[PDB]
């Protein structure tokens, strides 16, 4: 019911990520071309994200999950940024 | 109506044919119309020799030596009627003879390839692409010489430079750095020119004997007396200078590609670089330009011509050595087949690629044919030069005037190296080379101003975009009839007399006469002008010698009526002007409206759509006649039956007036009877106020022509069937599509009325009738799988096209204006019954607002008001010269003519004046404007040679205080064009991607809201409006349909959510690394997404 | 163009106050059906064509009029919302 | 004329500059051919301002 | 002016939002300018020359 | 600082539309998640399978480039997707900013269906607190109140009797 | 035209002053004097320990002022999102809602009007 008044920037931590992720995709299947259902998991579960059919898939919309890389990775702005942050 | 012209000018000769330059150009382009052996070369044979040698001598096995020997292609595939009906391209299939030889004895000869399709060029000068025809544009550049510019900023020390095309290619730069410099640099890296000198052949004894013979700088070349010693070294000393990891020794590696063909440019030799060198600097150019590799050395005419002129310039005077950037002298002009031979050109240079990769994969020499041969690359090029180019485009079809206008008219922009569009502000400006060369009120006013324009209308382009102009000789006091077309630089050597001086004949008629020295007036003696001013006419462009009364008139808006001059819908109904400039014959001669008689002869017969004519040669030959022809813009197309069977017609007679022409006359619009003077509102700032009358008469109309089309295709999830079937509801609407899938013919149509029956997977998708307006069924074409020449699409199960015609009548929101620039739109007609009507029962036909005139300067228009007023009763035309036309003088005498044949019979009436002209007239002396003891006969005639007379309301019947100029006035209705049709949509389509409103051929669509608009509404304090604009009327389907459903049953509408393009910002933000969290009044999450985000 | 807009105006501190209870006042004659009027009975705004302007053709015109009434008080917080529609709610079967 | 407004928003240099007084005091200059030096002399020190 | 130059229009929906469009965006009641104290409904010249033409002797 | 955890966007947000016939269009974004799938994938086969550490390290390569390249391409290389069009994927970056992108499109919202533009003429009848409306275009506009009335008569039986009454110039 | 709206140009134009003593923060800084006073009064005033933010009022170009801005929505905006928030995340960044455009993009209701 609150009004916004202020917006906040901060970093996320990959526990973070979870907090809010709906789970993780971990097989890139979108669908098969017979079945055109989120075919797994992947990157359109509907679990994950959530109800394709009416609440209608806003939530898929808004829900998300996760991905996680076994080799953790780096921001590319952070060091591509003119000032490399992390050089720097 | 006998035609009294005024001006009295002895035109020495007559106006030259218009649009050559498109034929020309092409026709010049192509040698293939005469004999492959004719000299011409241009195009296709320079292109052949230039790219058409292609050798492997030594790699692997070599001797390739394909040789070209005869081109030609002679036929147009299809006919240009056919190439419109199916989308065929008008053209020729050009063969390239071609022998082959190899080191080896045998010389295997594949002659004949049918290497380009070319597009032929129409007789207009369009070219048929895909069933409609285009046409090319022409350009300004800097002519490809040898120019000369102060140091930009060594202002003390100037700098030479040399400017070889293609733009691929070094650009010769000299400087002199006097403190023991001398730098050249040919694209990016200075060199010392000596170097060179003595690379190609040139001592330095020498080069100071006769270089530094005058100049002191001469001893900044001797100075590098180390590489001087060692001419040929000094070239491998050169290629030393060149740093591309690349060995010295190379005899004349880089010399070649510093030689002729390739980076120095392939002007004409003898002007295109000779006149820049022959006149500037240096005096002969042994090829066109620098290169000598018959003997190892080389020979430049050029450089030791371009420092000796360094010397002079920067120590003495040996002339006006300075070339001006801007003079028109040295900058040059661009023809279209110039594009064609280039893109040609690039075609052989890609096929000499492929086949000479072929030729070394080739194992035997039994590969000339096929293997040597492919004409996809070049004649594909072809295609995207001709379709994918963007130069050329529609052409300009709203009249034979605006056509040639649109075609004799030439542009700075271009592929943008000749120049692009941010710096035009010193080109912009009229140079004063342009006097006799380019009329500087055709310009289109914009952001496009100063950069089109026609030339001038006398002047022509004598061999190489270098416009000359005709002028009157003039020897000592006696002028010669002779006219001499001068280029621009040689019009600075001599004084040009203007035409409006008076002469005996060949002789002056005032010792004092003013002259253009070089551009200025100089008041000088007779025996002071080597020419004199052909005509005022040489002076403009074509549409600028169409107003007759320019002498009186601003050019600020003088531009403004020549353009709307193009604008013009040829009309049911096509008038001459009352006063006219002399051209509108010529007009519709050069303009190919009207038909015209070959010779002497008579009519064998005039059927609506043909006329046999049979000549007095003894010969018969029948022209078919355009009845109804759609324009680019959906018009009519007819030469107006202008002779009757049976009746003789001479050499060149009109036979049928084009559209928009009277009796071979320039006929558009309409000549009206109007007065001026400050109606309610409906005249209030440009406002016009027309009469009933002329919607009665048949006097503004036309018919414009509507030209839908639609498709079937076989989706994959099922072929869309043009059918008559609409599955759902309703079979009554689908009476009028007769057949099955097409609709029947010759019907009027209401807005969302089926066009083309078909449904969609079955699901109905068929084609409807557009909102707007449509008029009757005219045509239509059937091309379905059964293509005899068309090329449906992928996809396309077949397509179909419709013609429709809606003969338009002007109606409220037209826009009209006269020549003489003064433009507006109807405002308002009145019935007539109340309108202000003369004494005479005859009242005008259109009331303007004067309020208009005074602020234009534009005194032409009221000029011609009277001559037409007057030429009102006289029943009969006038020519005015643009200036040496008619004159006030002539104006009164013409008044006091008509004044007394109206009056005359008004008093044969048995009525002389009524109390109501006593009484105005009265009080015009109480103003002044009749001297009071005069006739009323008599104040009543000076009134009218004061073009004004009296008035009676119709309404209140008064009559009007103050006497008021009229007369019939030549004015125009313009292009109309569609931003006068409702673009009004409440509901309908919306994108795919996003949900903003976007209709269309369904719905109208939705107006552009644009941004600073949400800026005024930030200036008031819509809150809630605005948020329903971007939200219920924006973006939000959902909140717009509920609102929807809230008007449907007419309540409260609901409440709009935040915005969730906003909140989808915020996941992409969560989707990256970043965090966003909103903030409480105090530092508090507040969540956006209630429960659709925290799991579980 | 608008009745004692200068009245409304000198017993309205903003103009943007007027505006705003002249939209609240409009919106309540809408949502509890249109009885939400003051002034209605006696004098009252009237169509052309007929008297339907007795109904709702405008609302505006509606609350311009109670206002120029002294039988409507605007409070920018005069009461709590809650029982405020709640009693609205009871008390208008209108709707 | 419009871009006098244009860099009187954007703080910039203007091309034409004219030397302000770095001191509050008197003027006194010499008038040397080449370029004058004129001072904002005061009773501590004058301030060269080499006018060209 | 009246060169062939075409204008745009659109409308407010809610209760609130016609209010607030007829309020604060009625041309009857934005007279004055506000960018500077001058009105911006100066009469024009048709108006004017009438006026001025009248009122002479 | 660094990207262990990659959330993977709600399915809808890079739609995946049936174009016809069974052609997909597929918003690039999992063009690339597909990859970055593959790529975590085989480096789980790899650490599970053997430790080639030149491979290893290769397959490191490739997982952090795709990582980048999903925040953004052509920052390392231009990658684009299969043979067809050498047109790197709009990345996460491509989709956030450009001169059309998600801050230039998301601030404006350039597009209202109640609109309307064509030309005018002098209201001299007129007074400024009017104006002068050719019927025809508000019949469009206001079809929705115009059903609303028309219904509130006996125009049409229904609202949707009345699109149809309305539907028709005749 | 009333002088009122170039007043208000030049005030907002001209509404920064970089700090010369450092009292938090270091001298070497150049940003809002309305922060700047505020800060004074905070340091001394409600802050003991005179602790003075020296500083000189910055001459900006009205474009820098702009650039100069406090908001990332704004900030954001034109040059690079990619390094704006950059900016905007290596420090726990808190943007009130002030100033149109921001205020604008969020949809939120503009503090004039109603
Ligand atoms: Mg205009």
């Amino acid at each position: 019911k609150k009004e916004v008044r202020k917006v906040r920037i901060a970093l996320a931590s990959p526990e973070k990520i979870r907090s809010w992720s709906y789970g993780e995709v971990e097989k890139p299947e979108t669908i098969n071309y017979r079945t055109l259902k989120p075919e797994r998991d992947g990157l359109f579960d509907e679990r994950i994200f959530g109800p394709i059919k009416d609440t209608k898939s806003i939530v898929r919309r808004y829900r998300m999950g996760h991905i996680e890389l076994a080799t953790p990775a780096a921001h590319i702005w952070f060091v591509k940024d003119v000032p490399s942050k992390i050089g720097t | 109506m006998e035609i009294k012209r005024f001006g009295r000018i002895r035109e020495v000769i007559p106006l030259p044919p218009l649009t050559e330059i498109q034929v020309e150009s092409y026709r010049r382009a192509l040698q293939a119309d005469v004999p492959p052996e004719k000299r011409e070369n241009v195009g296709i044979q320079a292109a052949f020799r230039e790219t058409f040698p292609i050798e492997e001598e030594d790699k692997g096995k070599g001797g390739l030596v394909l040789d070209f020997l005869e081109y030609r292609l002679g036929e147009p595939p299809f006919p240009q009627d056919e190439c419109r009906e199916k989308d065929l391209t008008y053209q020729a299939p050009l063969y390239a003879r071609l022998q082959l030889i190899h080191k080896d004895t045998g010389l295997i000869k594949e002659d004949e390839v049918f290497l380009g399709h070319i597009p032929l060029m129409t007789e207009d000068g369009s070219f048929i692409i895909n069933g409609a025809d285009r046409v090319i544009v022409s350009q300004i550049h800097r002519s490809p010489g040898v120019y000369f510019t102060p140091d930009p900023a060594r202002p003390g020390r100037y700098i030479a430079s040399i400017i070889p095309l293609p733009k691929r290619g070094p650009w010769i730069d000299l400087e002199v750095e006097p403190n023991g410099v001398v730098s050249m640099k040919v694209n990016k890296r200075k060199f010392p020119l000596v170097l060179l000198l003595r690379v190609l052949g040139y001592d330095q004894e020498t080069l100071a004997r006769e270089l530094g013979a005058y100049g002191e700088l001469v001893q900044g070349l001797m100075d590098e007396s180390v590489f001087a010693m060692r001419p040929e070294e000094a070239l491998i000393r050169l290629f030393t200078l060149l740093r591309p990891g690349d060995p010295p020794k190379r005899d004349k590696a880089v010399a070649y590609v510093y030689g002729l063909i390739a980076d120095p440019r392939r002007y004409d030799l003898g002007e295109a670089g000779r006149y820049k060198a022959e006149e500037k600097l240096g005096i002969r150019l042994s090829g066109r330009t620098l290169a000598r590799f018959e003997d190892g050395e080389f020979k430049d005419e050029v450089f030791l011509p371009t420092l000796r002129y360094l010397f002079a310039l920067t120590a003495g005077v040996p002339g006006h050595e300075v070339d001006d950037i801007d003079h028109l002298g040295n900058r040059r002009i661009r023809t279209v087949g110039e594009l064609m031979t280039d893109q040609f050109r690039v075609g052989l240079a890609r096929l000499a690629r492929g086949v000479r990769e072929r030729m070394l994969m080739g194992s035997e020499d039994s590969l000339t044919p096929a293997k040597l041969v492919n004409s996809r690359p070049l004649e594909a090029a072809i295609r995207e030069f001709f379709s994918r180019s963007q130069l050329s485009q529609f052409k300009d079809e709203t009249n034979p005037l605006s056509s040639l206008r649109h075609k004799r008219r030439i542009s700075a922009l271009g592929p943008g190296g000749l120049t692009r569009e941010r710096a035009g502000f010193d080109v912009r400006d009229v140079h004063r080379t342009h006097y006799g060369r380019i009329c500087p009120v055709e310009t289109p006013e914009g952001a496009n101003i100063g950069l089109i324009t026609s030339l001038a209308a006398y002047a022509r382009v004598d061999e190489l975009g270098f416009i000359r102009t005709p002028y009157r000789r003039v020897v000592g006091g006696v002028v010669t009839d002779e006219v001499v077309y001068m280029t621009a630089t040689e019009e600075d050597r001599y004084t040009i007399a203007q035409a409006n001086t008076p002469l005996e004949g060949n002789r002056i008629a005032a010792e004092r006469v003013v002259a253009r020295r070089k551009g200025e007036p100089v008041i000088v003696s007779p025996e002071e002008v080597e020419f004199m001013d052909v005509s005022p006419k040489q002076v403009f462009s074509v549409n600028t010698n169409l107003i007759p009364f320019l002498e009186h008139d601003d050019a600020n808006r003088a531009l403004m009526g020549s353009n709307m001059q193009t604008q013009a819908v040829p009309l049911i109904r096509a008038q001459a002007p009352v006063v006219m400039t002399g051209l509108e014959e010529r007009v519709v001669r050069d303009s190919l409206a009207a038909l015209y008689a070959e010779e002497d002869g008579e009519v064998a017969k005039v059927d609506g759509n043909r006329i046999v004519v049979r000549y007095e040669d003894g010969r018969l030959v029948e022209y078919p006649l355009r009845r109804f022809y759609r324009s680019n813009q959906g018009t009519a197309l007819d030469q107006r039956p202008r002779v009757v069977v049976g009746q003789r017609v001479r050499k060149g007679d009109l036979l049928a007036d084009g559209p928009a022409s009277e009796n071979g006359f320039l006929a558009l619009g309409q000549n009206v009877l109007v007065a001026i003077m400050p109606f309610d509102g409906y005249n209030f700032e440009d406002a016009i106020v027309i009469s009933e009358e002329l919607l009665k008469r048949d006097f503004y109309t036309s018919i414009h022509i509507e030209r839908y089309e639609i498709e079937a295709r076989d989706t994959k999830l099922g072929p869309e069937r043009i059918t008559r079937d609409i599955p759902h509801l309703s079979e009554a609407a689908l009476r009028d599509l007769d057949e099955e899938g097409v609709v029947r013919i010759g019907a009027e149509v209401k807005p969302g009325d089926i066009l083309v029956g078909r449904t969609s997977f079955v699901k109905d998708t068929s084609l409807r009738v557009p909102p707007g307006e449509g008029g009757i069924v005219v045509r239509t074409v059937r091309l379905r799988r059964g293509d005899p020449g068309v090329e449906l699409k992928p996809g396309v199960r077949e397509v179909v096209r419709v013609y429709v015609a809606q003969k338009r009548k002007l109606q409220v929101g037209d826009k009209l204006a006269n020549r003489h620039g003064n433009k507006g739109v109807v405002a308002k007609i009145l019935p007539v019954e109340d309108m202000p009507h003369l004494p005479d029962g005859t009242p005008v036909d259109v009331i303007l607002n004067p309020l208009g005139v005074p602020s234009r300067m534009n005194l032409g228009q009221i000029l011609e008001t009277h001559l037409g007023l007057a030429g009102y009763f006289l029943g009969q035309r006038y020519i005015s010269p643009i200036f040496d036309g008619a004159k006030e003088p002539e104006i009164k005498e013409l008044l006091a003519q008509a004044f007394e044949v109206y009056f005359g019979k008004r008093k044969g009436e048995g009525f002389g004046v009524d109390k109501r002209e006593v009484e105005v007239l009265r009080r015009a002396e109480k103003l002044g404007l009749v001297t009071p003891g005069k006739t009323p006969e008599e104040q009543l005639k000076e009134l009218f040679l004061q073009g004004k007379v009296v008035l009676y309301d119709g309404r209140t019947g008064e009559p009007i205080e103050g006497p008021i100029v009229v007369g019939q006035m030549f004015i125009m209705k313009l292009y109309h064009m569609v931003e006068d049709k409702m673009h009004a949509r409440s509901t309908g389509p919306y994108s795919l991607i996003t949900q903003q409103p976007l209709g269309g051929k369904a719905q109208f669509g939705g107006q552009r809201f644009g941004e600073m608009e949400v800026w005024a509404l930030e200036a008031y304090g819509a809150a809630h409006t605005l948020q329903e604009m971007l939200t219920l009327k924006s973006d939000d389907i959902e909140g717009r349909n509920a609102a929807y459903e809230a008007i449907i049953k007419g309540e409260d509408v609901p409440e709009p959510s935040v915005p969730e393009s906003f909140r989808v910002l915020v996941k992409e933000l969560q989707a990256l690394a970043l965090d966003v969290q909103t903030l409480d009044e105090k530092d508090n999450p507040v969540d956006i997404f209630e429960g659709l985000a925290s799991k579980r | 163009a608008e009745p004692g807009i200068d009245k409304l105006f000198g017993m309205v501190d903003s103009k943007y106050r007027l505006t705003v209870v002249v939209a609240k006042r409009a919106q309540q004659l809408l949502r509890h059906g249109f009885k939400n009027t003051v002034l209605e009975p006696e004098e009252r705004p009237k169509m052309q064509t007929l008297e339907g302007l007795f109904d709702d053709p405008n609302a505006v015109t509606w609350a311009m009029k109670e206002l120029l009434t002294g039988r409507l008080v605007f409070g920018e917080n005069l009461v709590p919302e809650d029982r405020l529609q709640k009693e609205m709610e009871r008390l208008y079967p209108v709707e | 004329g419009l871009p006098r407004v244009i860099e009187l928003f954007e703080a910039r240099r203007p091309k034409a500059k004219a030397v302000i007084s770095e001191i509050d005091g008197v003027v006194r200059i010499e008038e040397t051919e080449e370029k004058l030096s004129v001072f904002v002399e005061s009773e501590g020190f004058s301030k060269e301002y080499k006018l060209p | 002016d009246f060169d062939g130059d075409q204008m745009a229009v659109h409308v407010p929906l809610s209760s609130f939002a016609q209010a607030e469009a007829r309020i604060q965006m009625l041309s009857a009641h934005n007279l004055l300018s506000p960018a500077s104290g001058e009105p911006l409904a100066k009469p024009s010249r048709d108006i004017i020359l009438g006026l001025y033409y009248i009122t002479q002797v | 600082m660094i990207l262990e955890a990659v959330p993977v966007l709600p399915p809808d947000l890079r739609p995946m539309v049936q174009v016809d016939g069974g052609r997909f269009a597929t918003s690039d974004l999992n063009d690339l998640y597909r990859r970055l799938i593959n790529r975590n994938n085989r480096l789980k086969k790899l650490l599970a399978q053997g430790a080639p550490e030149i491979i290893i390290r290769n397959e490191k390569r490739m997982l952090q480039e795709a990582v980048d390249a999903l925040l953004d391409n052509g920052r390392r290389g231009a990658p684009v997707t299969n043979p067809g069009s050498d047109r790197p994927l709009r990345s996460l970056t491509d989709i956030l900013s450009g001169k059309q992108g998600r801050f230039r499109q998301n601030l404006l919202g350039k597009r209202v269906d109640y609109s309307g533009r064509s030309v005018i003429v002098v209201g001299p009848q007129l007074k400024l607190h009017q104006c002068g409306l050719p019927k025809r275009m508000a019949l469009e506009l206001f079809k929705p109140f115009l059903l609303k009335k028309m219904e509130e008569k006996g125009i049409a039986p229904n609202v949707k009797a009345a699109r149809r009454m309305l539907e028709r110039q005749r | 035209l009333h002088d009122k709206h170039i007043e208000i140009v030049v005030r907002q134009m001209m509404k920064y002053v970089e700090v010369t003593d450092p009292g938090d923060s270091r001298l070497l800084e150049g940003q809002v004097l309305e922060k700047w006073d505020v800060e004074a009064l905070n340091e001394r005033l409600i802050a003991e320990g005179k602790t003075p933010v020296a500083w000189k009022p910055l001459l900006m170009g009205v474009t820098k002022s702009a650039l100069s801005t406090k908001s990332w929505l704004s900030a954001a905006s034109f040059q690079n999102t990619t390094h704006v928030l950059t900016e905007a995340a290596i420090a726990g960044k808190k943007d009130e809602l002030i100033g149109l455009k921001e205020n604008v993009i969020l949809g939120r209701l503009i503090p004039a009007g109603t």
